[PDB]
């Protein structure tokens, strides 16, 4: 599970940055550090929760992001590298 | 069945109601019988609450003893099984109730017009069914037999309120005293007051007495017994009784008429008509004296019900005489063994150690003592040197103590202001001069006496704090020792090792008599009546004559002006002086008490009633000594003026001199029971202010 | 009836038969029980139902035996308890609860602390020494209800099981509270018929002497019934023996179904407060018949106050009158209480200042190892809530409630403060009332109470120019408030004076200390050091039964029966002297490093009646008040 | 080591200069450190190591890092004719590593 | 690493290292169990031989009596015991403990934004108390799962201990050794019988320490330490040696304090205000699971029976200063709290290095 | 347990074990003890049934006795 936090040069001035939860299935883990900017493409879907949210009164559902892929917006040195 | 098997016990119950009975009808103290006349006086609604003494009980059976015939032991049955004997009591007291002699009118409390309608609608409903069964005619035929059979079937097929829900009374068992057991060879477990300690799992259902200091309080609260429900589909009411901490309400109407139908009715709560109970939860700690060696004090719960209620304090020393009975066990479910349970003290009976002073009563035994007091002449003398008798000396100390436990007459003019009564003493010397031990003997005077370190309370400790009350569900302001002393003598020992908080809380209290709070827990002012007396030493620890008297006292302007008397206790070496106080002290040391016996000191509880009786007068000044006061005043302040240059200094003249005068000469008026305020009573007053300081330090 | 339970009771049975103590002891018990029951009759204590068990004789008698009671406990300790109250109803039938038994000695392996505990222990009878951290509410448990019908008039009752009392366990049958009989009455509860046996649990971690320093302690829960409730206060170092048992099912049930595991925890049968160095129980010991005789010998001498007083600390060259202000302090005074709620003091407090190096700190320890509760303070180490008193908050009851600080602890007896002149000014103020008013008086916020301190107090200081000056006025030197110095009976400065034959002497005594071997031990091995725990009932080195000196062991019996049983009174012909030797020290005109202040008379009466408390004197003599004159005469000047 | 308010869980913090091991560590502000901030950089470039007793852990933690600091002068303002000793707050054994 | 266990170990033995957190007490299990019915008294034994699961009975009391399916009677005397029927006897039981492991990565190797990840492990018989909190060590086990009541379908991890080694062993009271081979005791006395034993000893103290021959000497003093004493007036007299060393800066007495914190059997290093987060002298504090006084460290207690190496010795706290003077004195430390009063022994010998203030020694 | 308890009987198998031994044994009423000469006809398959006499075993105790 990522939290997600709208980066904050492309919030607008008065508002507040919005968040989602993205879920990383099983060769996505550990690939997105935190601190870091990503894109992730992923289906927008709805989490489902028992007897709904007592405090609103309303039916509110909870939204996730299921990750199918993510984009990053490394002390590695090869051969020609090191000739160099 | 086997499942429930019976054993045979020594008591018996039918014989002990038909003693009780004959006891509540024969026992006369030497108008008639004495709880007879009690009974009278509840049913003419002018008592609530019926106070059984088992002094009473012994002095019965000793008579019955004395002319021969077998009595049970009541009083050990009672002392064994207090919860049985109350209802016992309770059912032989309203077998034989008289009728009210005053009829009932507009101004009776409305339980008492509920109680006549309700035991008038049960005379009318064995009337209703009498004339019923009467008029069905079964048998159509012995009019006695017939009459007695007729009122055992009204009897037993009628529905009537209960007599628990007609009693306007609360019954309380008083204590025998140790002394009257001590005349009839009588050995009683509910005499002897015992510790938190020593109340074991084996007094549990006994009527026992606890001695200690109560430290807590609950406020007062109304816990239901019984709650009425009314049903509108047939008119019964439905009463519930509760005897938990907890209930769950009635629903469905449980009425004969409702239980029979096929629709039942839906019962609604009547508050007016349900019966409660005032409650309140006391803690009660053990002595200081009753703790072991290196032993934490323990503390037992008080339940205080009836009209018992308000009668405990937090900081009484106090006997609380109740039954010992068990609770519902409190705590973590994966911690109890068995059937554990907690225990409480259902409260019967109370007894003060230091009667307060508001509540003095001007009886006929106070009286004859007050006056013997006084005919042995000198009181004024004989109670100042009887406050401390081990202590030599400072004869002029013990007076202005004495002065501060009777106070001067507080003013309220009708502008609203308030001039205070309350006089404040300072004791400032060179060690050794027992003044902690003076303060101490003061703090056992007074009936609300609170003994402090100057390091020792902090600021919180002092005012107030709001803490959680869990047996009422909120949050209350607990206050701190100027709160825990109000209407009572506070000592500060080590005044001058205050800090700036306490010091300023002080401040307010010796003038305002009141602490305004302001934090972000309450925004209140809280009433704060203590009479403060303080003890201190100088900057060095030790008094200097090279500096002046203001150099080497630590005290701001104001708050020496707050001070209505300050004494100098100068330690100065003399050979003449200290031959006496040596051969007192060592006296003390070793026939353990005072060596005079010229005169026999006065008891802390004569002491104590002498000054509640000079409290209630209020002395007036008349012109004369008016004008003296006021020409003294003068004086006073013009002998400041050209000292005030000068090393002599003990600070400037001002005007709450001028009250600290009166205020001593009226407590020197209320000290011989005068109304009037005479010259003699001035003159003592400034003799007092003058040897407080400048005839010390001038020696 | 079971055969093997019959033959475990005829075996007990022939192991008490051989041991009579056993058999006297219960009918001691029952004799003295017998004797305060006709004193209630005619005209008081009543004693358990259980026997102290040596378990090193059962051992001698039975080894398979005594080896079933410490490997199975609950098929071996029913059938002894069994025969233990056959053995006792058969003497009590020439005048009913049943007997319990207690066991001591060695438990070899099964001698165990709250971390070496496992669960190979399990059901298993083991004596576990450690500390009590918490003691909970002693709480009433109902075993047996007496009820009421008022219909029939007859009494009926209920009997009450769990699984803590038995040790072997039985099916759980849970009878609920009647309150309707067989026919369906209406039963009222009768209170003062019911019993209620007192129930307890505690919790007894390691010690913090033997617990590893770096990680966290390990604890245990122990109950306790009715005659082993209140034994015990938080702080305690106990030894506690009893069956490791385990309860319930660790979520086996599909009820339960969480990893708790089995509970686990001792039910008590034995509880033993040990004495450890600074702690709060006291140390008290068995004095016999020959002790007494000893010491009602070594009363009669005349120089018996100088034989206890060389012989404290030995290797301790000089400072004899130091000495004797320690052993005056030990004897303790008496104290007086009037009929008016005054107190006077009868404690006597001892203020050491000087050099360093000058054997100060080495005297505290004695002091802490040779007193029965002594506790040993530091200066900035301790504060004014670790002195006096502090607040927690109770986890159950959810109150406030109390820790006793270290001057309470030390109620009635010595507090061993360390670099006294470091403390800060709180620490004085609340001290200040405890010197002299022998109370600590807490006002905190919903807490008003007054905790008795009575304590006698040493206290070491250091000049703050470091070393004495002879020249300076000792006000300079000491430095502390006035207030402070009156509080203490005695003052001593010490110098570290330097002279050839005076350090000669120092050297030599040094060095034959240094030349010591103890008993047993060889020139090259070194001496082992065992942690001393002591059971609390109710330059010469071969000092051995008295021939010199008095050893240690020795003067501790010496001091308790000096404190328990004499208790002396002043007489007129000690009273002149003290009156004279205080009037005139108070007109003396040469300077003292004490001021003379009215308690002066006191610290002489204290001394006096200490005195007289040496010589084991039921009244205070002329010499005593000349010895309690001079000794404070060189502790002026 | 410091307990987490919602995960009820324990958690073994090194601290900047153990998390920097075989790095660097940056401090800015060096000279406005509170003690237990400055006992900690004495011990990082004493022994190169951190020791740790707290909440029954006792260990030590290396710390081989590199210290790169920044610093202001007393006043705000270098004096030329006063020596580095006297210009910050900074004692002599944290001055000479 | 602990960073890379996925899916694919899950019920697979991995080894992983870390240090440890936490380990718990020791909760009691039932290896060997006998059982009762209620009130059919029939008598049944299960022996259990897995331990390793954490949150769930693998193996629990039957749900119903069975008497009936055994059919062990002729007689066979409708009759249901009920459910769950059986009750434990525990006199008859055999038990085990179980003891529970946090183990957290290594602190040395973790991303600046991360807080560290750690893991849940179970142990039991004689791998129980193997370990303290705080040591590094390397784990072998299975990488198993559990489910605790964020996932529907989600379960928490934990490994199943089967063996335990430490990379490095702490040196105390308790983890040291007293046995030693007779080989080691033929060399040791065959050393002591050179004449030549104060040089080599001396020589070998700092090898890379130019000159400071005298102070080498103290510093094998220091380590032999001299004879303790139990006097027979109860009043002992320590054996242990004190030395200090000041003098100006850049003179290799850091440098010797480091080699005798690593040349003793026991030693702690540490500075006059003490570490980073480990105290000087001795603090009690409150536990963290019971709030209960206990010793929380310090370098004079941790260090009982070694060297504590004090540098900068002149900046110091006043508590720390009275409570090392009474180490240093009487080897003990009086710690009288609001709850707990005791002493406790600090037998350390105490090697000391100092500044002198004004930066170098003046003469004058 | 006490839910199976123990009673103490006269009967003891063991020694009654080693006696019915020493019978099968030695007994020679009057090719050597009779139930010896049983056992060896049974053992080449040639009987296939061995009956006990109490008559035996009462003259054995008797001989015991004597
Ligand atoms: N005049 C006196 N008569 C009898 N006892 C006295 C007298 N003066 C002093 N004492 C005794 O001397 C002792 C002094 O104790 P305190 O009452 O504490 O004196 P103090 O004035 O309070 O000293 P502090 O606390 O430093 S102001 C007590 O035992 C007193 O009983
Ligand atoms: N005589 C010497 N022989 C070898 N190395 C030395 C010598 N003197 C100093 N050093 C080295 O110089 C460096 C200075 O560090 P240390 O001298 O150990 O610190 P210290 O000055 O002794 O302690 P302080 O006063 O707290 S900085 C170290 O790397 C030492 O190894
Ligand atoms: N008079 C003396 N006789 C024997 N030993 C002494 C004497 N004075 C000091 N010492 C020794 O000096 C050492 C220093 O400890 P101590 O003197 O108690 O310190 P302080 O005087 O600062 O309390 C002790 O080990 C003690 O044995
Ligand atoms: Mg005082
Ligand atoms: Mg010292
Ligand atoms: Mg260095
Ligand atoms: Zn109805
Ligand atoms: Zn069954």
């Amino acid at each position: 599970r990522v939290t997600l936090q709208e980066a904050p040069g492309t919030v607008p001035p008065g508002r507040l940055p919005r968040h989602r939860e993205v879920i990383l299935l099983a060769d996505l883990v550990d690939v997105s550090k935190p601190g870091e900017e990503v894109e992730v493409t992923g289906i927008y879907k709805n989490n489902y929760d028992g007897n709904l949210n007592a405090k609103n009164g309303f039916p509110v559902f909870a939204t996730i992001i299921e990750a199918n892929s993510i984009k990053r917006r490394v002390f590695s040195w090869t051969e020609e590298e090191e000739r160099e | 069945s086997a499942a429930l098997p019976s054993i045979q016990l020594p008591v018996d119950y039918n014989n002990l109601f038909n003693e009780i009975t004959d006891f509540l009808v024969t026992f006369k103290q030497d108008k008639g019988p004495k709880y007879m006349a009690m009974l009278q006086k509840v049913a003419n609604r002018e008592l609530n609450s019926v106070i059984i003494d088992l002094d009473d009980i012994l002095q019965y059976q000793n008579e019955k003893f004395l002319q021969g015939t077998q009595a049970d032991d009541l009083v050990s049955a009672i002392q064994q099984n207090a919860n049985h004997f109350t209802e016992l009591f309770c059912r032989a007291i309203d077998n034989n109730m008289p009728l009210p002699t005053k009829e009932i009118d507009y101004k009776d409390d409305v339980l008492d017009v509920i109680l006549n309608q309700r035991r008038l609608r049960n005379e009318r409903m064995l009337s209703d069914r009498t004339n019923e069964i009467r008029s069905e005619n079964l048998m159509d035929t012995p009019p006695s037999s017939m009459n007695d059979a007729l009122r055992e079937v009204v009897e037993d097929e009628t529905e009537l309120f209960p007599p628990n829900l007609t009693r306007r009374y609360f019954l309380y068992f008083k204590p025998l005293s140790q002394n009257c057991a001590r005349r009839y060879r009588k050995k009683a477990i509910s005499s002897k007051p015992l510790s938190v300690r020593q109340i074991k799992g084996d007094f549990l259902g006994q009527l026992i007495t606890v001695r200690g200091i109560i430290t807590r309080v609950s406020d007062v609260k109304p816990a239901v017994e019984v709650i009425a429900y009314t049903c509108d589909q047939c008119g019964y009411e439905v009463f519930q009784e509760v005897n938990s901490r907890t209930f769950t309400p009635l629903s469905e109407c449980t009425s004969e008429e409702c239980s029979q139908n096929q629709t039942k009715g839906q019962l609604f709560m009547s508050t007016r008509a349900s019966k409660f109970s005032a409650f309140q939860e006391c803690k009660i700690q053990e002595l200081s004296q009753q703790v072991p060696v290196g032993h934490i004090p323990r503390s037992l719960n008080i339940h205080v019900n009836g009209t018992l209620v308000r009668s405990l304090s937090p900081g009484d020393i106090v006997d609380v005489t109740g039954i010992f009975l068990p609770a519902p066990y409190t705590g973590f479910k994966a911690l109890k063994a068995g059937l554990l349970t907690e225990t409480y003290l259902e409260a019967q009976f109370v007894r003060q150690h230091k009667k307060k002073f508001a509540s003095f009563s001007l009886t006929s035994d106070v009286e004859e003592r007050v006056m013997e007091l006084i005919t042995s002449g000198d009181v004024y003398n004989r109670l100042a040197k009887s406050i401390a008798p081990e202590i030599y000396g400072n004869l002029d100390v013990k007076k202005a103590l004495l002065l501060l436990l009777v106070g001067g007459v507080d003013k309220r003019v009708g502008d609203g202001m308030k001039i205070r009564g309350d006089i404040n003493v300072c004791l400032m010397g060179d060690p050794g001069v027992a003044k902690s031990q003076l303060l101490k003997a003061i703090c056992k005077i007074s009936p609300r006496g609170v003994y402090t370190t100057g390091k020792g309370s902090s600021g919180v400790g002092l005012t107030a704090a709001v803490m959680k009350d869990p047996v009422t569900d909120e949050m209350i302001l607990e206050g701190g020792a100027l709160v825990l002393a109000d209407n009572g003598i506070c000592c500060i020992d080590e005044f001058d090792k205050m800090d700036e908080s306490d010091r300023t809380a002080i401040h307010e209290v010796m003038e305002q008599q009141t602490i305004s709070i302001s934090k972000a827990g309450i925004n209140t002012t809280l009433n704060a009546r203590t009479s403060i007396l303080a003890a201190a030493n100088p900057l060095y620890g030790r008094y200097n004559p090279r500096l002046s008297p203001l150099d080497n006292i630590n005290l701001p302007a104001a708050l020496l002006s707050r001070f209505d008397i300050l004494f100098l206790m100068l330690d100065i070496p003399s050979r003449d002086d200290d031959e006496k106080l040596a051969e007192h002290v060592t006296y003390v040391h070793m026939h353990n008490k005072q060596p005079d016996l010229d005169f026999t000191p006065v008891e802390p509880s004569k002491m104590r009633e002498y000054i509640a009786y000079a409290k209630t007068k209020r002395p007036v000044m008349s012109e004369a000594v008016n004008d003296y006061v006021v020409q003294a005043y003068i004086r006073l302040r013009q002998d400041s003026k050209r000292e005030m240059d000068s090393k002599f200094s003990f600070g400037q003249a001002t005007p709450r001199t001028l009250l600290g005068i009166i205020r001593l000469s009226q407590a020197l008026a209320k000290l011989r029971l005068a109304d009037m305020v005479d010259i003699d009573d001035v003159e003592e007053a400034l003799r007092l202010v003058r040897v407080s300081k400048e005839s010390l330090y001038q020696e | 009836p079971d055969a093997v339970f019959g033959d475990r009771v005829r075996r007990f049975q022939e192991f008490l038969d051989t041991f009579t103590s056993y058999r006297d002891s219960v009918r001691s018990i029952q004799v003295y029980n017998s004797n305060n029951a006709a004193n209630y009759n005619d005209d008081l204590n009543i004693l358990p139902h259980r026997i102290i068990i040596s378990l090193d004789d059962l051992r001698e008698f039975d080894r398979s035996f005594w080896s079933g009671i410490l490997v199975e406990p609950a098929y071996f300790i029913p059938p002894a308890e069994k025969a233990l109250t056959d053995l006792a109803d058969s003497m009590d039938d020439v005048p009913r609860h049943p007997w319990k038994l207690s066991f001591k000695g060695s438990f070899g392996a099964h001698a165990l602390s709250p971390r070496t505990l496992t669960a190979q222990h399990l059901n298993k009878l083991v004596s576990v020494e450690g500390i009590v951290t918490k003691t909970s509410l002693v709480r009433p448990k109902l075993i047996r209800s007496v009820h009421y019908a008022a219909k029939t008039g007859r009494f009926h009752y209920r009997d009450y099981t769990d699984a803590t009392t038995t040790l072997t366990t039985r099916i759980p049958t849970p009878a609920i509270y009647p309150t309707e009989d067989t026919e369906g009455n209406k039963l009222t509860t009768e209170y003062g018929y019911s019993t209620f046996i007192d129930h307890q649990r505690i919790t007894v971690q390691e010690m913090p002497e033997m617990a590893p320093a770096g990680q966290l302690p390990r604890s245990i829960d122990v109950i306790l019934d009715d005659d082993l409730v209140d034994k015990t206060k938080p702080g305690d170092r106990v030894n506690v023996v009893g069956v490791f048992k385990s309860l319930g099912a660790g979520g086996m049930n599909q009820s339960n179904s969480t990893l708790i595991g089995f509970k686990t925890l001792i039910l008590g049968n034995t509880v033993y407060p040990l004495h450890a160095r600074s702690t709060g129980v006291a140390a008290r010991q068995m004095l016999t018949d020959f002790d007494i005789r000893n010491i009602n010998k070594l009363s009669k001498k005349k120089d018996i106050f100088d034989i206890l007083s060389q012989s404290l600390a030995p290797s301790i060259y000089g400072h004899d009158h130091i000495k004797k202000a320690i052993l005056l302090m030990l004897m303790g005074g008496v104290e007086k209480n009037l009929e008016n709620g005054s107190h006077l003091r009868g404690d006597i407090n001892i203020l050491m200042v000087g050099d360093p190096s000058t054997a100060k700190s080495q005297l505290l320890r004695f002091v802490l190892n040779t007193a029965s509760l002594a506790i040993a303070t530091t200066g900035r180490g301790s504060s004014g809530v670790g002195l006096t008193a502090a607040v927690t908050t109770d986890r159950e009851t959810g109150e406030r409630r109390l820790e006793a600080g270290a001057m309470v602890l030390a109620d009635r007896g010595v507090v061993c403060i360390d670099e006294f002149d470091k403390m800060t000014d709180v620490d004085r103020v609340a001290i200040h009332e405890v010197m002299e008013q022998q109370t600590v008086t807490i006002a905190k916020a919903g807490i008003h109470t007054t905790l008795n301190a009575r304590c006698s107090v040493i206290a070491a200081a250091n000049p703050v120019f470091g070393q004495y000056d002879v020249n300076r006025d000792p006000h300079q030197n000491i430095a502390l408030p006035d207030s402070l110095l009156s509080r203490f009976d005695l003052l001593f400065v010490v110098t570290d004076d330097i002279n050839e034959i005076r350090d000669r002497s120092i050297s030599e005594h040094v060095l034959r200390t240094h030349r010591y071997l103890p008993p047993g031990y060889l020139e090259g091995e070194p001496v082992r050091e065992r942690l001393n725990l002591s059971l609390a009932v109710g330059g010469n080195y071969n000092g051995t039964e008295i021939p010199k000196l008095v050893t240690i062991p020795f003067l501790r019996k010496y001091v308790q029966y000096a404190k328990e049983r004499v208790i002396p009174q002043l007489t007129q012909e000690a009273i002149n002297v003290i009156v004279k030797n205080y009037t005139d020290l108070r007109n003396d005109d040469n300077t003292k490093k004490s001021p003379i202040t009215a308690r002066t008379l006191e610290t002489l009466i204290r001394l006096a009646t200490a005195h007289a408390k040496v010589r084991l004197s039921k009244t205070v003599n002329k010499v005593d008040a000349k010895v309690a004159a001079n000794l404070l005469r060189f502790a002026l000047l | 080591v410091r307990k987490d308010p919602i995960t009820k869980e324990w958690t073994l913090e090194g601290g900047a200069l153990v998390l920097a091991d075989k790095g660097v560590c940056l401090i800015d502000e060096f000279d406005k450190m509170n003690d237990q901030d400055r006992t900690s950089i004495h011990e990082a470039m004493e022994q190169q190591s951190i020791s740790i007793s707290k909440a029954g852990i006792v260990t030590t933690l290396q710390a081989r890092c590199s210290i790169i600091a920044a610093a202001n002068p007393n006043g705000g303002r270098y004096n030329s004719t006063l020596p580095l000793a006297q210009n910050v707050s900074l004692t002599e054994p944290i001055l000479s590593r | 690493p602990l960073r890379d266990l996925d899916s694919e170990h899950v019920s697979k033995i991995v080894r992983l290292s870390g240090i440890i957190i936490s380990t718990s007490v020791l909760s009691s299990r039932a290896t060997y169990l006998s059982i009762m019915c209620r009130n059919c008294r029939h008598t049944t034994s299960i022996t259990i031989n897995n331990f390793n699961s954490i949150t769930g009975n693998t193996v629990s009391l039957p749900r119903s009596c069975l008497s009936t399916i055994e059919s062990e009677s002729s007689m066979a005397n409708k009759k249901n015991c009920g459910p769950d029927p059986y009750i434990i006897i525990h006199e008859s039981s055999k038990f085990i403990d179980q003891q529970f492991l946090k183990l957290q990565e290594i602190p040395e190797l973790v991303p600046v934004g991360e807080m560290p990840r750690n893991l849940t492990m179970t142990c039991d018989r004689y791998l129980t108390n193997k370990v303290i909190p705080g040591t590094r060590v390397t784990i072998v086990g299975i990488y198993s799962i559990y489910n605790s009541k964020s996932g529907v379908a989600i379960r928490t991890p934990y490994i199943k201990i089967l063996g335990i080694q430490s990379d490095v062993e702490t040196s105390s009271i308790w983890n040291s050794v007293t046995m030693f081979t007779e080989e080691e005791e033929e060399e040791f006395l065959q050393l002591s019988r050179n004449p030549k034993l104060y040089e080599i000893l001396t020589n070998s103290i700092a090898p890379s320490i130019f000159g400071n021959e005298d102070i080498k000497k103290a510093i094998v003093c220091l380590l032999m330490g001299g004879s303790k004493k139990i006097l027979p007036d109860g009043m002992r007299l320590r054996g242990d040696i004190n030395v200090l060393l000041l003098g100006d800066p850049g003179t290799a007495k850091s440098q010797l304090l480091k080699f005798v914190e690593k040349v003793s059997p026991i030693a702690v290093y540490t500075s006059g205000k003490g570490s980073s987060a480990a105290g000087l002298t001795a603090s009690v504090q409150r536990d963290p699971m019971t709030r209960e006084f206990y010793l929380e460290g310090g370098a004079m207690v941790l260090a009982d029976g070694g060297v504590v190496c004090i540098d900068e010795f002149d900046k110091m706290r006043d508590e720390d200063r009275v409570a090392i003077h009474e180490a240093m004195e009487q080897q003990t430390i009086s710690i009288a709290k609001a709850g707990i009063t005791t002493v406790l022994n600090s037998r350390t010998s105490v090697l000391a290095a100092a500044n002198p203030i004004y930066g170098r020694y003046d003469d004058l």
